[PDB]
């Protein structure tokens, strides 16, 4: 079985600056790592397919970094239409999930 | 008369579809192989597999080559095996293999008026043989050949030995010049891969290796370089450059028995049994150079080992040929 | 059956025999090369492996189509059924194209006329290599390509801005070479058949 | 394209329970159905998938003998199958399918389960 | 009259087919979904940084132009029938020189699904390229590389998938393991985008894991060595007057111990830095010529034992142990 | 109307011409007469017992679709028309790996006569198997045959006969021998009916007589086993206070003949008996170690030796005398 | 336009051309004139008997079929015209194995000029059997032919002919060969006699005189010092019997161990070679010199400073009768 640690639990910054996601595998997933978004009481929809590949549909400012373990979600400037938490799923193999990753805005 | 077969060939190949088998749509058709060994060319452990020369023979029964005018059995021509449907055998070992061709294509097609289609070729392979050498020289391989349809499942086409024990010929007149043919067996079986379960016919030959042409080359030195090392015992003790140079020679010809037989055997990782009898009779061959060590730090430093010990090297060397030749043999 | 229509319009009526303007003027061929990997260089044969990316580009009238769509990306069974040029090497030992699983051409055709021939071949190209300074050698080997049957007349050829890619220079097999520099050429040779375009591309490598 | 499942559902704790995935604008032969446990304020869960070409299933061995999944593919549905549920199994179920690198790009609107009185 | 019914069927679906052309070529992307079983992973030639792997080369699209209703689902049909339609031109990116068998009928088959889901498998063996680093020789460790991917069609036109779960989508079988001084480890995939001067392409490569067996070594070239350390350091505990004796152990030890230098690195490529069996050999050859240039210390200087040889007795038998137990530790860790 | 009606024959002729079937069928037999022209007798590889020939295969049969009445009797067409006309089906029964040399064009013949009889002459170049008797080494003389047959036609359909007188049939170029080793002494050539699986086949066979050269192994493995023992007889002659130099000559001397025992039978098949020149490694084995053994009872016993006197006569005519056996013997 | 005209007329020349029958089948021969451009000889070596050879092998003959007026240009076609057209069945006697190139066509050309001369190039690279009668080597001079003929048509029906009177053959002079060095090419027609007819042969040989430079430093050197090493000893006292022995029997091995150096730098030959007769030779005076010595201690100064001055002597009368003998 494949584990995956999204850290950390939660952050709470401002509108329009840097957040850096983490998502880290236990063992070696290739590529096959999806990013996944979950606004309250709605449906979870795909921000990047594969590692550094963008969904059609969702803006340029999210952008992703493939390797052999560790990958990391960032966003350039945070909006005021990202109220969701991020979930990293993998799918090198049979899928799991992280504990997702909340957000807040001021 | 001539006419006659003109008319019933020509009748036969018109509205013939070639991609479709015989009872394709109903239950699958019985293939007999009959493979008579030509001759085995060249059984190479460095490349870990070895030369057959085989007369493959299918005999299948499609309905619609039936001729009921003509009672002669009709051999065609080699060149309408590409008109017809023929089943798609494949080797599955198999590295490197041809159809003969002079002065044709050496294949083999007679009607039969029934519907049996008699196609035969003859086959040069290189079937890939794993040959394990724990043993070696004195081993006993076991080099198979794997019959198997590629593209029909077991309920579109069948496998089977045509005439049970007697479908394989001409292997008992195979002599090659190391080995020497001493059962084969021919075995059917249904293999079962991920896109569904595919009939197999395996022919496989047991060889067992001859001892005497490899210790004409690799044991009549390997007992005799010790033999050497024991006439230092003999000669005197003051005699340093003596029993040296006699010392030296036996160690470092040895070393060269072992690096000059070991390049035409395959980077194997385990010790073969020719290895384990010639760094044991390297020990032997060390431990009366140690012998010399000891009777010279003594006399210069600090006649009786020279007697005891040369009675020990061959009271036990040959004990440990009575070991060697009764575990490996 | 857009597709199928224009191709059957483009091939009814061409005549492979012919090179395209047969009488009017040469036909410029702009060829390309991006070299994957330079294999082990034999000095007691004097030869070096090459594994290239071969690409020609030339213009032909004939396959020239009006329509929407701008490029027709087909597969290798197009190459046998229109004009090819024969450009081979004339200082190689032995090659052949790679086959395995369908072999590796690629013909691309733009509305123009314009067509892109890429096919890969692995390339024994006879190199000398000056045995004097041994082991402290440096050479300049050479890959002459050109036509065979038509001369500076019929087919004039040329480069690209990037006329020979290489690649990583990591992963190839020169182990006692190091890879230094490349120039490439080209020259009007003068044969007994006429005269013939030449180009060639130098190597120079470092031991 | 658009992916449909039923309404909630209120149940007694040691009961069964049928719930359905259906699927529209494409077929199920050529893609795998993936289902996931969604738990209240925390992080998915994958519990199964259905390979509809041959019928072939795998689950998560947490879930092993927890759900079956059956699928039709004239009625263009699959199928969950909660046979053993207890009180604690309160969450919603999400369906997924498989997308250009193996991610899930479209999904279900999502059907809650309660087990409760 | 009860065949011609299939006869039907196999001409309907070829009449207007054109095979120059991918399905849905004005529509959508073609996806070929694709898995490896490998029946033998063949030999692995260290000179040529080369292997040979023999496979069941799987690959999977979907036609619409090949929908047929007909009484049976699945069309197992012969070989010929394959070449008349659309097929990828999937080639492997680091291959050199790989054979399709044809013996006897060519290995390949082709199984069209009624609704338009076609399966066609080929055996190939495939003599890739694997590009070493011979830093640790002979405890090294490899990941031999397979990279394939369309040639004419880019990533807007052809993409690639794997039929199962990437984790089991290459399948090693147990029989064939044809490696006789590597160790298959395991297999591990990945797939991404090339950039190239005629567009993207998408590639789908699989990496072989690999590690070396010591064992060959061990009774070829490092128990020799060893033994030759100890066949040169027995001349200390002979004589200071076998001066004819003794300089027959300085002289026949290090002419041995430079044939295997020159013999141990024959089936090596030449490459330019110094593999870790090498520096096991310089530190025996200096091992081998310090007891040389030991006995030359001795022969220039009733007579009694030397406080060199009572020195070397016991300092070189136990410096050669120190360095013995720091090159196994921080070689084979 | 100037070289067309040559078109309007050939057109005619394979106007119904089925080249699947042969000439006389459901009638009769067809007859094949062959001739075997060697042009270069090609090197014996004795280490894979096989052997190379180079022959302008020459096959003759008469076929009654193929006659025709024209301005010219014979008709010598290209090799085009071989492959529309039909060809008996003549392979070698022996043969490993053979190949038809196809440069620049084709290297066949059709020579069409008026009343239907045919021609086909092909070059060919065939590795042969030669079994091989090497107890004997080196003064082997193996007859290495060639045998070739029809492949799916029976005795009951085509059979075969030479056609010239027996030997006249094999005609072996003046100058085409190639043989290092060997030298082609004659050829044997005979007609059998070996009875297969699938039937009776008339098999045609045609023998090599051929002898070996010693000459070349004389000097790299007779002339350096001679020397090496004499060398070691050297050490009779010496003084027995000479220990350590007579170590030398012991122990020198064996492991140039534990090298050679190992050069000699190298590009050689692993066979499991001895040849004779592995019996006489073995004898000038048994001389050069008794020299060994013989100074280790000098040193255990100053005065010249009586044993080693005694050495300097019995040793050098001990040997003599089995040169004389062996090369009596053996080399008859 | 012009083109289509152009079209037309090549469409017109293949409309009933019959391959089968060869350009004026019922009346005089043809003749076919074919000059060979050399690009590169290939290694030459002994232990197979054989030369590779790469070349531009050319062809031409006059066809009255494929004669167009409207044309003026000299109208080359594709490579794939030939298999369409008809070919002479030329082909060589003494090859073992030869292939035309394919990279990235089959390297071929076929051109057809307005009077109907087909003008027909090859690219091959011949690998053709020459025997080497080397009872000189290393100060050999071989002759290695090459015989170009046809197959199924006699001299009644084709006829062979150099295009260049001791010029066809061309790059003669642009050869580069790590061992020989050519000396002399020459062109030669003949007419053999087959039993199936008379058959046209032009024969083109080839000279190559060996280096003697490689083998001068690789074995003559060797040997002569090896000479000199057992030479040596005849300057030792008679009472180092261990070091003065040690000195003449190291030699001999070596000598012996040279022997098996150059039996690997050749083929299983019968006879004894020039080298061997030279390396037999230097053998002899090394045996003899280890039997000086045990001539010296069976008599326990004079026997040995005989031997001193005597064998350089004898040794230079060696060189004259061999050295100067070849050479
Ligand atoms: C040519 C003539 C030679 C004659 C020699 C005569 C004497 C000796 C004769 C006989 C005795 C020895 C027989 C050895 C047989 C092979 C053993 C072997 O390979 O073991 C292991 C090597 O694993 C290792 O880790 C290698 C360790 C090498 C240590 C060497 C000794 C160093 C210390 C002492 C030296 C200094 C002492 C003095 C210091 C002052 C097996 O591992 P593997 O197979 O590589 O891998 C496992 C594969 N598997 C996963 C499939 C299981
Ligand atoms: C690899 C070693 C390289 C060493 C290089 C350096 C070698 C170096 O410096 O040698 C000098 C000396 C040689 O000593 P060694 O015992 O070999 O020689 C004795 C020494 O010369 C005495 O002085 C002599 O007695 P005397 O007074 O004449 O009556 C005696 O004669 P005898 O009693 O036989 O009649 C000689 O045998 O050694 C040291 O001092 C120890 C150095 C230890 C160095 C470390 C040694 C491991
Ligand atoms: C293959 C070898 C087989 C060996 C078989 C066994 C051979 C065997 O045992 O020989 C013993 C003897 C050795 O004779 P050799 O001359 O070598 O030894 C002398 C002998 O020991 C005298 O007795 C000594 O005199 P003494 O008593 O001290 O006064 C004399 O001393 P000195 O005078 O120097 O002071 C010694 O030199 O030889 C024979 O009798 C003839 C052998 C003929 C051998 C013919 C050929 C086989
Ligand atoms: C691999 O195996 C296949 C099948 O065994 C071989 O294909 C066969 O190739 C021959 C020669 O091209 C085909 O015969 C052709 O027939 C036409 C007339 O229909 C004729 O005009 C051609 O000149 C030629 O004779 C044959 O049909 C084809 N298929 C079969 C079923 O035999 C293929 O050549 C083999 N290739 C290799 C590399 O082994
Ligand atoms: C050489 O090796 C092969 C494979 O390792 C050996 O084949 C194995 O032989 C045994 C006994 O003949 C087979 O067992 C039998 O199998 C049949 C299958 O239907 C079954 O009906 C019998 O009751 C029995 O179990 C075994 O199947 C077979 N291996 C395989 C691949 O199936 C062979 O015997 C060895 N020796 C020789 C001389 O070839
Ligand atoms: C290399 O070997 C060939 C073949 O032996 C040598 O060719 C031979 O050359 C001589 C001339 O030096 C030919 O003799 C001449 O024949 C013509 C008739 O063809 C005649 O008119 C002349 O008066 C003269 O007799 C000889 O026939 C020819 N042999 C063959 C079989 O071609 C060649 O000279 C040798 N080396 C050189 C220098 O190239
Ligand atoms: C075609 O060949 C088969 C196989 O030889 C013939 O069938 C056998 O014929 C022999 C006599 O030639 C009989 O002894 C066998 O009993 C037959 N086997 C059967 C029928 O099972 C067949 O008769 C031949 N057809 C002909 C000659 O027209």
């Amino acid at each position: 079985n494949i584990v995956m640690t999204q850290s950390p639990k939660s952050m709470s910054m401002s509108v329009g600056e840097r957040v850096t996601l983490s998502c880290k595998a236990s063992e070696y997933v290739g590529t096959y790592v999806s990013w996944y978004q979950q606004k309250p009481e709605q449906s979870p929809k795909l921000l990047i397919y594969g590692a550094s590949n963008r969904y059609t549909g969702v803006p340029d400012r999210f952008t992703g970094s493939g390797s052999a373990t560790d990958f990391t979600l960032t966003i350039g400037s945070v909006q005021a239409e990202d109220l969701a938490d991020y979930h990293c799923g993998q799918s090198y193999s049979y899928p799991t999930f992280g504990a997702g990753t909340k957000l807040e805005l001021k | 008369n001539m006419s006659l077969v003109k008319e019933t060939v020509d009748r036969l190949l018109k509205g013939y579809d070639i991609r479709l088998r015989p009872d394709f749509g109903g239950p699958p058709v019985a293939v007999g192989m009959n493979i008579d060994i030509a001759s085995i060319d060249m059984v190479s452990e460095v490349n870990m597999d070895y030369t057959l020369t085989m007369y493959f023979q299918q005999a299948w029964r499609d309905k619609r080559l039936s001729y009921n005018v003509i009672p002669l059995n009709l051999t065609l021509d080699n060149r309408v095996a590409d008109q017809l449907w023929v089943p798609d055998t494949y080797f599955l070992n198999d590295k490197k293999s041809f159809v003969h061709g002079v002065t044709v294509k050496n294949r083999m097609i007679r009607l039969h008026p029934d519907g049996t289609v008699l196609y035969g070729l003859r086959i040069t392979t290189t079937a890939a043989c794993m040959m394990d050498l724990r043993r070696y020289p004195l081993d006993e391989q076991n080099c198979t050949l794997e019959i198997e349809s590629y593209g029909y499942t077991t309920d579109d086409i069948e496998f089977y030995w045509r005439g049970d024990d007697n479908a394989v010929t001409g292997v008992t007149k195979i002599e090659l010049p190391q080995f020497s043919i001493v059962d084969y067996k021919l075995i059917t079986k249904k293999v079962v891969f991920s896109t569904g379960s595919y009939p197999r016919l395996s022919l496989s030959f047991k060889l067992k290796r001859n001892i005497g042409y490899f210790i004409l080359q690799t044991y009549m030195p390997s007992i005799l370089i010790t033999i050497l090392s024991w006439v230092s015992f003999w000669i005197n003790y003051d005699a340093s450059a003596a029993r040296v140079a006699l010392g030296i020679t036996t160690v470092l010809t040895m070393t060269t028995i072992n690096t000059h037989l070991r390049e035409t055997l395959p980077k194997i990782p385990y010790v073969k049994a020719i290895d384990m009898y010639l760094m044991g009779c390297f020990v032997f061959v060390f431990m009366a150079l140690l012998e010399y060590a000891l009777v010279n730090y003594i006399f210069f430093g600090r006649n009786a080992i020279d007697r005891w010990s040369r009675i020990f090297f061959p009271v036990v060397f040959s004990f440990f040929n009575i070991v060697y030749w009764l575990y490996y043999v | 059956g857009d597709v199928t229509v224009i191709l059957n319009n483009l091939l009814e009526g061409y005549d492979n025999k012919l090179r395209p303007d047969i009488g009017v003027k040469p036909t410029l061929i702009h060829t390309d090369m991006y070299v994957n990997s330079i294999g082990p260089v034999n000095a007691i044969n004097m030869e070096y492996t090459i594994d290239i990316f071969f690409a020609q580009t030339w213009y032909d009238r004939r396959l020239k189509f009006n329509s929407t769509i701008k490029v027709l990306r087909l597969n290798s069974n197009m190459v046998g059924k229109i004009w090819i040029p024969d450009t081979f090497f004339r200082n190689s030992k032995k090659a052949d194209a790679h086959w395995i699983t369908t072999p590796n051409r690629m013909l691309r055709i733009w509305n123009d006329g314009r067509v892109l021939y890429t096919l890969r071949l692995t390339i024994d190209a006879e190199c000398q290599l000056q045995l004097h300074n041994f082991p402290m050698d440096e050479h300049s080997c050479p890959l002459e390509f050109s036509s065979y049957g038509y001369p500076r007349e019929e087919i004039v050829y040329q480069w690209k801005r990037s006329s020979v890619e290489v690649g990583d220079t990591r992963s190839w097999r020169l182990y006692q070479f190091s890879f230094v520099g490349l120039r490439n050429t080209t020259e009007v040779v003068k044969t007994t058949s006429g005269d013939y375009v030449v180009m060639s591309v130098y190597f120079d490598l470092s031991r | 394209v658009q992916l449909q499942q039923s309404g909630a559902e209120l149940v007694k704790p040691g009961a069964s329970v049928k719930l359905s995935c259906t699927a529209s604008g494409f077929n199920i032969k050529d893609t795998y159905m993936y289902w996931v446990k969604q738990r209240p304020e925390q992080g998915l869960e994958w519990i199964g998938r259905i390979d509809p070409a041959n019928g072939d299933t795998k689950y998560d061995p947490k879930f092993q003998g927890k759900a079956t999944i059956t699928t039709d593919t004239f009625s263009n549905t699959a199928y969950l199958q909660l046979s053993s549920l207890t009180s604690e199994d309160t969450a919603v179920y999400y369906c997924a399918r498989k997308g250009l690198r193996w991610a899930m790009d479209y999904w279900g609107q999502g059907t809650s389960v309660t087990v409760s009185t | 009259d009860n065949t011609t019914v299939f006869t039907r069927i196999l001409d309907r679906l070829l009449d207007g087919y054109d095979n120059r052309l991918r399905p849905g070529l004005g529509e959508r992307v073609t996806e070929v979904k694709t898995d490896i079983f490998v029946t033998s992973f063949g030999p692995v030639s260290d000179h040529d940084m080369e292997y040979t792997i023999d496979v069941f080369f799987r690959q999977s699209w979907k036609d619409e132009r090949l929908k047929f209703k007909g009484p049976m689902t699945v069309l197992r049909l012969n070989n010929l029938m394959a070449s008349k339609i659309w097929t990828p031109d999937t080639f492997f990116h680091n291959g050199k020189k790989s054979v399709a068998h044809n013996m006897t009928m060519p290995n390949k088959l082709l199984r069209i699904t009624e609704d338009g889901t076609l399966l066609y498998t080929m055996r190939l063996t495939v003599r890739a390229e694997c590009p070493m680093h011979l830093e640790d020789f002979p405890m090294d460790a490899h990941a031999c590389p397979l990279k394939f991917g369309s040639y004419a069609y880019t990533r807007a036109e052809v993409v690639y998938e794997w039929t199962r779960e990437p984790a089991r989508s290459v399948v090693v079988a147990e029989d064939g393991s044809r490696l006789n001084q590597y160790d298959l480890l395991g297999q591990t995939v990945d797939s991404g985008i090339v950039q190239s001067s005629t567009g993207e392409y998408v590639v789908m490569t699989t990496h072989f894991h690999l590690k070396r067996k010591i064992g060959y070594f061990v009774i070829q070239t490092y128990l020799p060595c060893i033994m030759t350390v100890i066949l040169s350091q027995v001349s200390f505990w002979l004589n200071r007057e076998s001066v004819p004796a003794r300089t027959v152990f300085g002289v026949t030890t290090v002419l041995t111990m430079t044939t295997l230098s020159i013999s141990a690195r024959n089936s090596l490529p030449k490459v330019a830095y110094a593999t870790a069996m090498d520096w096991f050999i310089a530190v025996c050859y200096a091992f081998v010529f310090s007891a040389l240039i030991e006995f030359a210390t001795v022969n220039y200087f009733f007579n009694s034992v030397s406080k060199i040889d009572r020195l070397s007795r016991i300092a070189f038998p136990l410096l050669f142990g120190i360095f013995n137990l720091v090159y196994w530790a921080t070689y084979l860790n």
